[PDB]
């Protein structure tokens, strides 16, 4: 079990880790989450009790280093650190322990919620797809534009997802112009699964790590991505078995854990109404079908 | 963007542009089977891709073997409007390739843009209009080249006969236009109204009749008078 401390809490703001948040009080005692499960990526955010814009935060894994938070009142806002000094690391971690000033890490054990949501999600992709390699951590924001984006400003803040766009020459052979634009199988297990993600779980990590962006930080290319590769294998007549069916327990998660009242900006009615009804994939996700009905028949 | 009333006069500039018309690309007669079904004979269709400042038609015959063994075919017909006119731009020369081709029906979009994603500078574009490009096989010579062709063939001619000797670009497409328009609403009085003096004929190497100044004047007044009529008729007004 591991810990990030934090420094001090001079503003009031809105923390969460992974799918739990809690409301910190300007210049509360707060100095830390504890007892955070290691073998997952994990996501600390924030969301200032001034400013509901700018919902932001940081990607990590404990087991590549020891991370803190500190408040930075030049640039305004709660930054992730690395402490290299393992022991002056420990020391802090402890003291605080001792005077309890951490909230647990509120894992019911039951709950594999957030192993679902997380299966594919490794941090070295994520620092790839977020490039700034001087960190081990990876900081995303509500404002931050993909790279596709961009094309239709700024580089070094780029979420550097894989592009994908169905006309294209990427997506379509010259010749099977109509064959490859209503079965995209070429373009998703040739062009992307076997040359570009090479294997099932990069593009499944990738997809969730999209996701996770859009929940947490409404951020809004992210769920265009998302979005896009739902919609590259459900429009693809032949998938592998084994990828339909994750696909299926993948989404069933993120529609789970999706909060109600954001169901009409995070989800394309085109996309789902094409996944789930039209698309060759229709039969594919009897989970995924259950619940968006059951919870969200109105988009439908 | 989308072609329509306000951007009209857009046509007749000196950017080239073609439209594009796919109505009658896949055509059929509907019959009844021995066993009383029902089932489909297809007949030969044709593309209609129109340059609407030189009239300059080029008349893409779609020949029913195209269709042979071919499941979907409403669909199938949209791909290969696209594809015979991508391959029309490659064949012509870089100077006189398009640079819009404006596609009278919607459906057209997403095939002819993924079959001219060779050609990025080449804008694809709707219309709001309601063309009647559709008339096109009211036109005698042209459903006739149609229905004779043996094989795929590709047949050129000017829409607009020998007009812009005299008349501007604009003034041509309003004329074709009414006269589709007529023909599409009511074909035997449009045609009726065409032919009726046998004095004036039509060229071989013309489609419509060689009609004066002013009886072009009368024609454009009975072609209009019978739109409206027929109007009247259709809504009860």
């Amino acid at each position: 079990m591991n810990t990030v401390p934090f420094t001090s809490a001079p503003i009031e703001v809105t923390i969460g880790i992974d799918q739990y948040s809690f409301n910190v009080k300007e210049n509360q005692p707060f100095h830390g989450i504890k007892d955070i499960p290691i073998g997952h990526v994990h996501v600390i955010h924030f969301q200032h009790a001034d400013n509901s814009s700018m919902r932001y935060g940081y990607w990590f894994d404990c087991r590549m280093g020891n991370f803190y938070i500190q408040y930075d009142p030049k640039d305004g806002l709660y930054k992730m650190m690395e402490e290299r000094d393992g022991a002056k690391f420990e020391n802090i971690v402890h003291n605080f322990k001792e005077r309890q000033m951490m909230v647990s890490y509120p894992k019911i054990d039951e709950d594999d919620t957030w192993y679902n949501l997380t299966e594919f999600v490794q941090m070295d992709k994520i620092r790839k797809i977020v490039r700034k390699d001087e960190n081990q951590f990876s900081y995303v924001d509500s404002s931050m534009t993909t790279v596709q984006e961009n094309e239709l400003s700024d580089p070094a803040h780029s979420l550097n997802y894989t592009v994908i766009n169905f006309k294209s020459r990427e997506a379509i052979r010259p010749g099977h112009e109509m064959e490859d634009f209503l079965d995209k199988s070429y373009y998703l297990n040739t062009v992307m699964l076997q040359g570009i993600f090479k294997n099932s779980s990069n593009y499944f990590g990738e997809l969730q790590f999209a996701f996770l962006n859009a929940m947490f930080f409404g951020n809004y290319g992210s769920s265009l991505q998302w979005h896009a590769m739902i919609e590259l294998i459900c429009s693809s007549a032949t998938v592998p078995k084994h990828m339909l069916d994750k696909l299926d327990e993948i989404l069933y998660y993120q529609i789970k854990t999706l909060p109600e009242q954001y169901s009409d900006i995070l989800l394309n009615e085109r996309v789902w109404n094409i996944c789930l009804y039209s698309s060759f994939q229709k039969n594919s996700l009897h989970n995924t079908e259950k619940i968006m009905e059951n919870k969200y028949p109105e988009l439908l | 963007g989308a072609m329509n009333s306000s951007n009209y006069a857009e046509l007749f500039n000196n950017d080239i542009k073609l439209f594009v018309d796919d109505t009658n690309v896949y055509r059929v007669t509907v019959h009844k089977t021995f066993e009383g079904n029902v089932a489909t004979k297809a007949i030969n269709g044709c593309i209609f891709t129109l340059n609407p400042k030189t009239g300059h038609l080029f008349l893409k015959i779609i020949h029913t073997s195209v269709w042979a063994g071919q499941k979907r075919l409403s669909q199938l017909a949209k791909w290969k409007t696209a594809e015979e006119v991508s391959a029309l731009v490659r064949s012509l020369p870089k100077e006189e390739q398009p640079k819009q081709i404006i596609v009278t029906r919607k459906a057209m979009l997403d095939p002819l843009e993924v079959h001219m994603l060779d050609f990025p500078n080449i804008a694809i574009r709707p219309t709001e209009l309601r063309l009647p490009f559709s008339a096109a096989m009211s036109i005698d010579k042209l459903s006739d080249v149609v229905m004779k062709a043996t094989e795929p063939q590709m047949v050129l001619f000017n829409i607009y006969d020998d007009w812009l000797d005299r008349i501007s670009s604009y003034t041509a497409f309003s004329r074709l236009t009414l006269l589709l328009r007529a023909l599409k609403t009511n074909e035997e009085s449009a045609k009726m109204i065409l032919l009726s003096d046998p004095t004036i004929t039509i060229k071989s190497y013309h489609l419509w009749p060689s009609f004066t100044d002013e009886q072009w004047i009368t024609i454009e007044s009975q072609m209009r008078d019978l739109i409206l009529t027929e109007y009247g008729r259709k809504y009860n007004v």
